[PDB]
């Protein structure tokens, strides 16, 4: 059933206290991806040709 | 009652040769929400007489 | 000729959201009885004269 | 919620002259239970406002 339809809902601001306006508790965390580190640096033979040809 | 965690996307490597423009790419993002809206409860009423006639 | 032990049950968690009334629930119970019936015995008589004439 | 009163009988009396064996007799018993069932009450509500303006 119900208890009472006349409540003073704190952060439900509307003509019938229906729409939620609560403040999103945000901690500065963002998840982007899982990083990767190259391993073929030492599995080849580096021969720079920069600025020459 | 809500809680916010932001999300972020990744760009893609693209090739280029001599006089070719570098195409700019967007990095999309979003947010996620967790909202508490339900109250779990246990409600056990014991009558007076049963209290007065049982341990 | 008797010995009593009481028993009990659990409760069920239910959910309320914003203004609904909590719905009470009962908790059933029972008992159990242990009854002593018979007595065990060993009876070995020994005559005086046999005890006087043997270790 | 129950209270028990245990009943019990009586026994006769005999007479033994000189070497007559004595004869035992048994006695019988029962139980009684008084069970508390209902509650008596009387409720008298007095409003705050009438309480404020009256001894």
């Amino acid at each position: 059933t119900d208890y009472a339809g006349n409540l003073t809902r704190p952060h439900w601001g509307g003509a019938a206290s229906d729409v939620d306006i609560h403040l999103e508790v945000y901690q500065n965390e963002v998840d982007t991806r899982f990083q990767y580190q190259a391993m073929f640096l030492g599995l080849s033979s580096q021969r720079s040709v920069a600025d020459r040809s | 009652n809500t809680y916010r965690i932001d999300r972020l996307n990744t760009s893609s490597v693209k090739g280029r040769t001599s006089g070719v423009a570098l195409e700019p790419t967007p990095v999309r993002n979003d947010k996620m929400l967790i909202v508490v809206d339900t109250v779990l409860y246990i409600r056990n009423p014991i009558d007076y007489q049963d209290d007065w006639t049982a341990p």
